[PDB]
């Protein structure tokens, strides 16, 4: 689940650390 | 003051504290080969172990590489791994654990740890609200509600437990049950309740039941530094962006992006009509639940800097045009679609996750009369083969009230601002 046109999502990112 | 030291590992005291010693005066190489030592002399040894762990995961950050700290990952798991572990140190070691798959990315990794954690811990009731947390990263929202159900049917006043069961209530559009929770969350002042998320939920909700209370927590959420303001409340942003509802298309200089689409408006039009004719399927209705009624569905063509390239057939002619401007196509922070809706539409006031974008609008099938868009404090309609352009980070609004359909095209671009580095570089979204 993605964040296109709101805020919804818990988090709308994907982390990748440093 | 944590008890790290089984039987064994205080007979051999002094040596652990001089390896730590080392570890805490920053000699970070030292301190591993150190701890490499007594990890080979006493293979058994929590203590020893754990410092290993925790020297590569300093020796990680100084480096700032992420190489170091899978490693360092696998470290505080071998110590959980030994035997006569004291139960401070392996809290300590499996939560780091988990805490620095997070960092990473590794989501589905830190849920097992989170299991495992709770399992071994039943009484901390800390750890599953932490557990919540890694379903909910992993978009696990049914087993995340039932752990912050158990969480409150023990400590019910449990403000960590109370925001997020909130914020899961109200993400399944249970949207009066879900205010109380978020606001005796927020005001319980518990640690981890000062979030933006949860001030932009409550007053979200508040604003879809009529609750003009709704600023005053957007207010409190700009004060405590959540929001740029109380109208732009995106919350992944890059500060000191311009920040303004509307803008003109000398203001964002793409302008010849501008003058392309309006140029070649009824091609981007005629393939539009031609998918809503022939491949209706192609257009999937809005699932942010952004609306209180209507029918509202968009055909995407770029989405996180992405072309789909089934969606481009449908589209090919206006997906060619579209390449030239990397301006939008690259924007990894949006999307580029079409955009239909219905008479008998109304689009809850909403903002968008990131001020790092600006979207505009192309008009393509507009009725003469019933649709509107207001964004911050001005309204505004849509005119066919003209761009319209706005900050969706502001908060928004759309109706549609015609006797027929309304079609524009949505085309989503790089906040100008942005350095080619920034652009780069920003995750997407
Ligand atoms: O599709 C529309 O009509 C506009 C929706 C609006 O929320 C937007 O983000 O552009
Ligand atoms: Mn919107």
């Amino acid at each position: 689940g993605k964040c296109k046109d709101g805020l919804g999502e818990y988090t709308c990112t994907s982390l990748e650390g440093f | 003051k944590p008890k790290l030291l089984n039987k064994f590992d205080k007979t051999i005291k002094a040596e652990l504290d001089a390896a730590e010693k080392l570890r805490k005066r920053g000699k970070i190489e030292e301190a591993v080969n150190a701890f490499k030592e007594l990890v080979r002399k006493y293979p058994q040894s929590p203590r020893a172990r754990y410092g290993k762990a925790q020297c590569e995961d300093d020796l990680a950050e100084k480096r700032r590489s992420n190489e170091v700290l899978r490693g360092a990952i696998e470290t505080y798991q071998e110590v959980a791994s030994l035997p006569d572990v004291p139960a401070d140190l392996l809290k300590l070691s499996l939560k780091r654990r988990s805490d620095r798959q997070q960092f990473l990315g590794h989501m589905r990794g830190s849920l097992l740890t989170l299991q495992r954690l709770v399992q071994l811990f039943p009484n901390d009731t800390s750890l599953k609200n932490d557990l919540g947390v890694g379903y909910l990263l992993i978009g696990d929202n049914d087993n995340a509600k039932k752990v912050y159900e158990e969480v409150l049917s023990v400590t019910p006043n449990d403000g960590f437990a109370k925001v997020h069961y909130g914020f899961i209530l109200k993400a399944q559009n249970k949207i009066a049950e879900s205010i109380p929770y978020l606001k005796e969350g927020i005001e319980s002042g518990d640690p981890g309740t000062d979030d933006g998320r949860f001030y932009f939920h409550l007053g979200d909700a508040m604003q879809r039941v009529g609750n003009k209370e709704a600023y005053k927590w957007y207010e409190l959420g700009h004060k405590r530094g959540h929001f740029a303001s109380v109208w732009q409340r995106s919350l992944y942003n890059v500060n000191g962006l311009k920040a303004q509802p509307w803008w003109t298309p000398k203001e964002t200089g793409y302008t010849e992006l501008v003058k392309s689409l309006e140029r070649n408006w009824k091609l981007i039009r005629d393939e539009g009509l031609a998918v809503m004719d022939k491949a209706k399927g192609l257009f999937l209705p809005e699932d942010e639940n952004l609306r209180e009624k209507g029918d509202w569905s968009q055909f995407t063509l770029w989405q996180q800097g992405r072309r789909n390239e089934n969606a481009c057939k449908g589209a090919p002619k206006t997906c060619t045009l579209l390449e030239k401007f990397p301006e939008t196509t690259g924007c990894r922070r949006g999307q580029i679609k079409y955009s239909i809706m219905h008479p008998g539409t109304h689009v809850w006031p909403h903002t968008g996750p990131t001020n790092c974008r600006l979207r505009m609008h192309l008009g393509l099938v507009i009725p003469k009369e019933g649709c509107k868009i207001r964004c911050a404090n001005e309204t505004k309609t849509w005119e066919e083969g003209k761009v319209l352009i706005f900050d969706d980070s502001f908060e928004h609004e759309v109706w549609q009230d015609a006797s027929s359909f309304r079609l524009i095209f949505i085309v989503d671009v790089w906040h100008p601002e942005l350095t080619p580095q920034q652009r780069r570089s920003l995750p997407a979204i």
